[PDB]
């Protein structure tokens, strides 16, 4: 670990200061020590404040929302300091947080960093007041590379078509329960309880982990296995057989 | 109630009692009888559709 740590009240300008060098740590070690470095950055919209101060101190003329008009540059030599590169053993990955203004997807830091980096996911408050941790919004999320992130031999084959499958079951069950809340369980059938309990079980036990439970790919693979095994193969259309009798018949 | 609005709905109650239970006793009741039956039938299939 290599822990950097700037408290509210230090000054302002060592705000911009430490970002770099993380960054160069990180660099040195990825490939001159050839290590996987994972950096993680944290409150990227008090850094654009910390941008907004010396802009001020710069006597350079504000631009949109206040925030100068060359933050995209700024913040696009922050993002782009990563990847793999050739005769080396070792790779860069990217996690930043960002405090997104009272709801505002409009607002240009988050539309600009959405623009820049690739893929976003998403919190949820709704689920935080449900006292569900940790409250992942996943109709929403999106990665964008996962094709390839994932597959036979370098984890199970069939990772991404169980993501898929419960994603989709996902949406039906919410779809279903919309209906349900105003029309009435007079009209609904079996297959909608189905939908109703997976949906249930599934907010109840996948996106609850807890603070101390650290979870394998495997085990979370064999969860969701068990969650569609509520169902028959009959409407486990998107899947085909050959791969359903992997674990379908267990 | 089907999906928060009302439909009625008939049902047909069998009274016990009967007027012409024995008409046309001496020369003949039993097509009568048939008749009954069938028009019974035919009332409880005409209600359900009404």
């Amino acid at each position: 670990v290599c822990l950097f740590l700037n408290l509210a009240n230090d000054p302002t300008i060592e705000r911009i200061i430490t970002p770099r060098l993380a960054l160069t740590t990180a660099e040195f070690l990825a490939y001159q020590c050839e290590k996987h470095v994972l950096v993680i950055l944290t409150d990227m919209s008090s850094y654009a404040e910390a941008l907004r101060e010396v802009s001020a101190a710069r006597e350079e003329v504000p631009g949109r929302r206040g925030f100068p008009g060359y933050m995209y540059t700024d913040l696009a030599t922050i993002y782009e300091r990563a990847g793999r590169v050739e005769g080396r053993n070792g790779s860069i990955t990217q996690i930043p947080i960002l405090t997104m203004p009272n709801d505002d997807i409009t607002h240009p830091i988050p539309d600009l960093t959405g623009y820049i980096t690739e893929g976003q996911i998403y919190v949820d408050r709704q689920l935080h007041n449900r006292q569900i941790y940790p409250p992942i919004n996943v109709l929403p999320s999106l990665s964008r590379l996962m094709k390839s992130a994932i597959g036979e031999g370098m984890t199970r084959k069939d990772h991404a078509d169980v993501s898929n499958q419960l994603y989709a079951c996902y949406a039906i069950g919410k779809d279903v329960q919309a209906m349900k809340a105003v029309v009435g369980e007079e009209a609904l059938t079996s297959d909608d309880l189905l939908y109703l309990e997976f949906l249930q079980k599934f907010e109840k036990n996948f996106i609850t982990q807890g603070p101390y439970e650290n979870r394998t790919v495997y085990e979370t693979l064999d969860i969701g296995w068990q969650l569609l095994r509520i169902f028959p193969k009959e409407m486990l259309k998107r899947i085909p057989q050959s791969t359903l009798s992997e674990f379908y018949p267990r | 109630n089907v999906a928060g609005v009302t439909l009625p709905v008939f049902e047909h109650y069998h009274e016990g009692t009967d007027s012409y239970e024995l008409t046309g006793l001496a020369r003949g009741g039993e097509q009568l009888a048939k008749l009954k039956r069938n028009y019974a039938k035919a009332v409880e299939l005409l209600v359900e559709l009404a």
